[PDB]
Parts: structure tokens; C-alpha cells; sequence
DNA sequence: CCCTAACCCTAACCCTAACCCTAACCCTAACCCTAACCCTAACCCTAACCCTAACCCTAACCCTAACCCTAACCCTAACCCTAACCCTAACCCTAACCCTAACCCTAACCCTAACCCTAACCCTAACCCTAACCCTAACCCTAACCCTAACCCTAACCCTAACCCTAACCCTAACCCTAACCC
DNA sequence: GGGTTAGGGTTAGGGTTAGGGTTAGGGTTAGGGTTAGGGTTAGGGTTAGGGTTAGGGTTAGGGTTAGGGTTAGGGTTAGGGTTAGGGTTAGGGTTAGGGTTAGGGTTAGGGTTAGGGTTAGGGTTAGGGTTAGGGTTAGGGTTAGGGTTAGGGTTAGGGTTAGGGTTAGGGTTAGGGTTAGGGT
């Protein structure tokens, strides 16, 4: 009936080794130890507007589903063109 | 807290004073010490902004007009 | 419970026998029981409470009568403080003759 | 009195007076057993809470709320208005002290 | 099966009748309309306040029930102290 | 001699308003004064109240500076400093 | 693998803009008067920048005494079935409380106009501040000292507790004073 | 003014709800001892205090007059009062079954002593650097005018626009195949 675990993964999944594989592709080379809580908070205060636009597109056509090419016309707005993960 | 608040009005000293405006100025500290009286301190400046001068000219008077 | 349980001890007993000497045939409901016992445990903690303290200010290691009745003068307020610390020294007073 | 129509605010002097001559609780019982289980989600998952609990938070819960209309009225009543108002609340609860 | 969790419409669970009869106890005789959000605000804050003490206290015995005897034991050191639903 | 009306006529106007500009009120009517001669003789009474009874524990005749901060304490206004 | 909800063509029936056509208001460009506002020439604060000089914080000492390790100790919180109960299930109706929608009628909120009554000054006549100027009345620190308050024993007895029981407290019906109807 | 429409103390009849003993254990206490700790006495060194010695400097008074804020008394409208059905919905119950926990038997664990054995804290000082008045020495707030000039009114004659005649496409609501997003 229920997951007994109702967390829905409180920000989680970005454990130490994916925070220091992002950042050595970008260049860093001795990432400081209070990073990781933080980029778990730059990233959070992304991934809820890019959603808040997508659902309003949604309910624009009050269809329940996200399809992507709403979370590509919603990524245009903010600034960034995802070119063809939807098309 | 308060030796940085000691630097900013220009002394090399923490006195009493200097000690309320760093336990009136926090929000976590300002919760546990928020019935204490500190001896010689003093008043944390506020003005509510109705009072400051600001009447235009009041009115009323023989017509400025 | 009865499964080996504990026994709890309540200050009912008691509470019962001094409504019968003040108001005769008058009853209290169960409701009414949980308001009363809870009111004599919690005059106790804070009677018995400023005792403590002042035992250790003055640096006396004994909660002896003198004790009591200055808890008895700050706790409680005017003229339920002057009915009250009379009534007490009477029954030390008696006790002190016989027990 | 024609049962069709009572003058605006009759109607409310009858329901102070019997309302406060009773003591029965005046939120219902299954919809804030709901408010206590949200709000301790946060705080941890799998409590369990005994009938006793829910009983006490609604004799508490009711009896901080009865008392801050009876000071908000108290204000009201000063700036020579006779209804509570949003701004009222506020400065109720600067005064006792709980905000800060 | 129970294929639900209890979601955030609890805090608008209070009625706007039942914010007119816990204030005609008060002596409040014209309230006005804005006030409803605000008792829902109120409100909201205290009961956080008496929980977190509440699960402080039962986490300390390590058990998962919180009963009574805790909530009237965080009552007493917020301020309040009700006598009765307890002992 | 302890004048009864000469020492509450001692908190003198020019002070009742200093003490009230270090809070930000502009503007003080004249009836403020007397009301506020009021307080002060009901709060002092009962700080004053209870430091004799201290005193009167330890039995000694000198109510001394840590009895008021006990005082102070219990009434729910804690003075750090003047004490320890 | 294993499925249930989602979608998407499709197929018919009005709802609903567009177009037009006078005929009206409304809102533009001009056109004076009138008062906000910047300047101005004063008065009264407000820091800024030095210079003492004096009044203590901060270094020194010694000393004495609460901390501390090694030795024996011994309550006491550690884990584990276990009975047993009590709390969450998705189990289940149902009328009395939420809504709601059209409505009137007080209140909440502005304007003007009197009109008291508080605020800025100046003259003065003290009272409270210092230098202290003595003395003595309570405050603490030894000695010493019984009187009391603890600690194991032991033998009752007095307090829960389940078991009854009937008696005051209940809804519920039936029938009278008591204010809004408003001149 | 109305005669008026509105509730409010009684009361049988079950249905609970404290009373009410009543043994029946079940802890608790009230009797017995000893023994060591603790408050209670006395003396002597030393801090509030009061009481005039004086003095100086603010300082709290009294009058007075514009200024200004406040509080009235009329013109317009937001939270009251219906209403009753219908859409919830919070109640009255069910089993029933599992979740959890107060009842047990064994080991870390904290005083404890104790006589040394110190080391660090508590007084206890005289020198450093003083840190806050005061006197100059430049910048800012008010105070209150006077001369412009840049807004805040007006008209009237065009430029839209609202209303009142008129049509048919661009949307809805079910109704099928079709699939793909959870759910393991």
C-alpha cells in the first residue's frame, strides 16, 4: 500500500563521488570539504523552477503527463535551448 | 560577535555595551537570551517611520495655495 | 494491569476523605479526580522546588521546617500565604508533643 | 422577528452567550487527527500516535486560540472599530512577547 | 489496499465555521474576511512547536509511540501546562 | 526623614520623559507622568519584598547585591551582571 | 514479464466571432492661470583632527591545594522471549454539518473645521553632587559540642484492585414567560 | 404604542456512572537499635553609615505663545442575516491481525580511598600602553522666503466605438483502438 520510506529522496543520489566526477570535468583540482551540502542546494533551486513552468504547460492541455517536449519548451524560457533531447 | 562589532565603532576593547549589540542583532541568539537585562547597556537605535518628519507642509492653515 | 504489572500510587484516597470533613454528602466524578491529583503533585514541585535552592545559597546541606515556610511565603500569594503558614505550625506543633 | 430576518449582529449576541456556557471541543475530531500526522512527517517516519496524544494537542491547540481572540478583540476595541481585523493579530502577539 | 499518504490539505481541514465558533467564545462579534488565513497560520506554528519537543522526548526512550505523558511533558516547558489529560 | 510624598515626587518630570525618549516616543500627554509614578511603586514593592525575605533566611540585617539578583531571577527578569 | 489507464481519431451539434453600418460620445491638440520647488543667505549643529595625562589592564611574582593516577570494589544498566494488548487496517453506512448563492443593511473611511494643550525658550533659585570628615555595628573565622538524622532490621497493616449495583444524571417529549415585530 | 412571534424550566425512562464494600494480596511503614556528621555556640578584625565638614554646577522649576494634532459631525457601502438541499463526511460501529512493549535474567562502570604527588589557579602586586576631554577646524541640518515655470485645469471638433442589424467554423464531448508508464 504504501513505501514505508515516504522521503522521496530527500536530495539524494548526489553522494561525494558524483559531486567530485562533475567537478573534475570541469577542472577542479582539490575540491574543499563543505562543498557537497551546498551543490545539493544550487541544484535544488534549479531542478524546481525548470518543473514549475513544465507542469504549467501540462495543465495548460490538462493532459497528467509530462511529455519532454513540454520540459524543452520550458528550458527555453529561463535561457538554455536543449537541442534534440526532445525535439 | 562582538569584538567584530568592536572594530566598527573603533576600540580594542569589548566592553558592556558592545555585548548587547551582538546578543540584539542575531536570530538565534536573540531567542535564548531574550528575557536577560545586560548591567550599563543601552538601546538598539529604531524610529518607527510614522514619527520621523514627514507631515508636507501639515495643512489646515490659512490655504498655502 | 495484572500480568505481574506495577501499582501506580495516587493522592485520591486522601483528596476523597477532606471533601467528606468540608461539604457532606457532595461526590466528585473520576474527570474531576484527574484535575485535583494532578493539582497536589504539582504544588509539590514547586513548594519542595524553592527549598532546594535555597539550601545551597546559604550553603546548608539539610531542607529542615525553617525551609518550607520561606518556600511557603515566596511561592504562594497574600492572604492565602498567612492562613497557611499558621495552619502548619500548629500540626508541627502537636506532633512535636507525641507520635 | 419574523423567523424571515433578524437584524445584522442579533443573531451572533445569541450565539456568544450559549457558546460560552458549554465546554464540548469545536474542531472535528478526524480532520486535525490528519494536521498532527502531517506535521510529524517531518520530524520522523513511523510514529505512532496513542488516542490519549491526539486528545491533549486538541485541548491545548483550542485553548491558545481561544485566548488570542479575546486580546485581538481587546485591541479592536481601542482604535473604536467592533470587528477583528488581519492587522489586530499582529499586534497581539508582539506585545505578549511570542514573535519577538 | 491503503494506496495513499496523508498530503498538505490538512492545514485547510480547519473550516471557516470553526474558526467562527472558536472566536464566538472569544467575544468576537463581526469577524472579517482576511482573518481565516491568518488562524490558519497561527495555528500552524504552535502545533510544529509542542511536536518537535514531543518526538525529542520519545526518541530519547527509543521507542515509536508517542504517548501522553510527552506531550504534557513539552506542554509544561513551552509555558502552558494542562492538567488532566495526563497524570 | 524618608518624606513619604518627597521620594515618589522624586522621579521628576525631566526624568519620567528621558526615560521614555530612549524608547522612541515624540510626543508625551500630560497625564502620562502621574500614571507612570504608579508603576514604579508597584514593581519595586515587590522586588523589594521578596530580597527581605532571603535576608531574613540567612538572618542578617544587610540585604545585600546577590539577594536582588535572586530576587530579580524568580519573577522571570534574569540580571547578568551586577551579581554572579 | 505483466498489466491497467492513459491517449488519440472521429464523428456530430450548436455557440460564437466577424462584417457592416450609421451615429454618437470621447479624447485628442491648443490655451491660459496658478502654485510647487529650487535657490539663498542665514543660524545652529556635527563631526574630524589632533594633543594631553592620567587612570587603569597586563604583565610579572609566590603558594597551597583541588586534581590525579593505581589500587581494590560492587551496583547496575546492559540483551531476549513472551505474553498480551492495543493500534492500524480498507470494513462500512448516514444524516447532520459544510457550501453556496442572492441579498440588504450597517459600518469603515474620508473630508473640513474649530480649538484646546503641548512644545520651545528664557530667568532663577535651589538641591545634589562631589572632596571626603569620623566611628561603630554587624560580618566572618576559629574551637567545641551534643543533638539529630542516617542505616540495617522485623513485624504488622494499610493501600490498590477487580468485582458488583443502584442511584443521581441523563435525552426526550409538552407546554408556559418573554422579547422583536415599530408608532 | 402595538398583540406580537420566541424560547425555557419539567419529566418518565432507560442507560450509564460513580459508589460501595470486600476480601486478597502487596508493598510500605512503624517499630527497634548505633554512630558520625552537622548545626550551634562562644570569642575577635573590619565595613555601611550618618553626620555634619564643606563647597560648586547643572537642573528642575515657572511663564507664554504659536503650532499642531485631535476629535468631533456628516456622506458612501462589507460583513452581517437567510435557506435548504446535496455533496460530503465525520461519525457510529465492525473484525482481525500484526505491531510493539513492559515483563524477565547478567557486566560494564562509577564512586572510593588514600596518601602522596603535584601543577595550576588564586591572590598579589608596579610597571608598561593607556583612553577619553578639550580645543581647534572644516562640513552638514533647519529656517524661511521670492521668483519662475512646469504642471493641472479648460474647450471643440475630429477620431474611434459601441450598439444593432446580420452568417458558419472552431471549438467541444464521448468512443474507439493502442500503448506505455508503473509494478513487480
Amino acid at each position: 500500500k504504501r513505501h514505508r520510506k515516504v522521503l522521496r529522496d530527500n536530495i539524494q543520489g548526489i553522494t561525494k563521488p558524483a559531486i567530485r566526477r562533475l567537478a573534475r570535468r570541469g577542472g577542479v583540482k582539490r575540491i574543499s570539504g563543505l562543498i557537497y551540502e551546498e551543490t545539493r542546494g544550487v541544484l535544488k533551486v534549479f531542478l524546481e523552477n525548470v518543473i514549475r513552468d513544465a507542469v504549467t504547460y501540462t495543465e495548460h492541455a490538462k493532459r497528467k503527463t509530462v511529455t519532454a517536449m513540454d520540459v524543452v519548451y520550458a528550458l527555453k524560457r529561463q535561457g538554455r535551448t536543449l537541442y534534440g533531447f526532445g525535439g | 560577535l562582538a569584538g567584530n562589532a568592536a572594530r566598527d565603532n573603533k576600540k580594542t576593547r569589548i566592553i558592556p555595551r558592545h555585548l548587547q549589540l551582538a546578543i540584539r542583532n542575531d536570530e538565534e541568539l536573540n531567542k535564548l537570551l531574550g528575557r536577560v537585562t545586560i548591567a550599563q547597556g543601552g538601546v538598539l537605535p529604531n524610529i518607527q517611520a510614522v514619527l520621523l518628519p514627514k507631515k508636507t507642509e501639515s495643512h489646515h492653515k490659512a490655504k498655502g495655495k | 494491569k495484572k500480568r505481574k504489572r506495577s501499582r501506580k500510587e495516587s493522592y485520591s484516597v486522601y483528596v476523597y476523605k477532606v471533601l467528606k470533613q468540608v461539604h457532606p454528602d457532595t461526590g466528585i466524578s473520576s474527570k474531576a479526580m484527574g484535575i485535583m491529583n494532578s493539582f497536589v503533585n504539582d504544588i509539590f514541585e514547586r513548594i519542595a522546588g524553592e527549598a532546594s535552592r535555597l539550601a545551597h545559597y546559604n550553603k546548608r546541606s539539610t531542607i529542615t521546617s525553617r525551609e518550607i515556610q520561606t518556600a511557603v511565603r515566596l511561592l504562594l500569594p497574600g492572604e492565602l500565604a498567612k492562613h497557611a503558614v499558621s495552619e502548619g505550625t500548629k500540626a508541627v506543633t502537636k506532633y512535636t508533643s507525641a507520635k | 422577528k419574523k423567523p424571515h430576518r433578524y437584524r445584522p449582529g442579533t443573531v451572533a449576541l445569541r450565539e456568544i452567550r450559549r457558546y460560552q456556557k458549554s465546554t464540548e471541543l469545536l474542531i472535528r475530531k478526524l480532520p486535525f487527527q490528519r494536521l498532527v500526522r502531517e506535521i510529524a512527517q517531518d520530524f520522523k517516519t513511523d510514529l505512532r500516535f496513542q488516542s490519549s496524544a491526539v486528545m491533549a494537542l486538541q485541548e491545548a491547540c483550542e485553548a491558545y486560540l481561544v485566548g488570542l481572540f479575546e486580546d485581538t478583540n481587546l485591541c479592536a476595541i481601542h482604535a473604536k472599530r467592533v470587528t477583528i481585523m488581519p492587522k489586530d493579530i499582529q499586534l497581539a502577539r508582539r506585545i505578549r512577547g511570542e514573535r519577538a
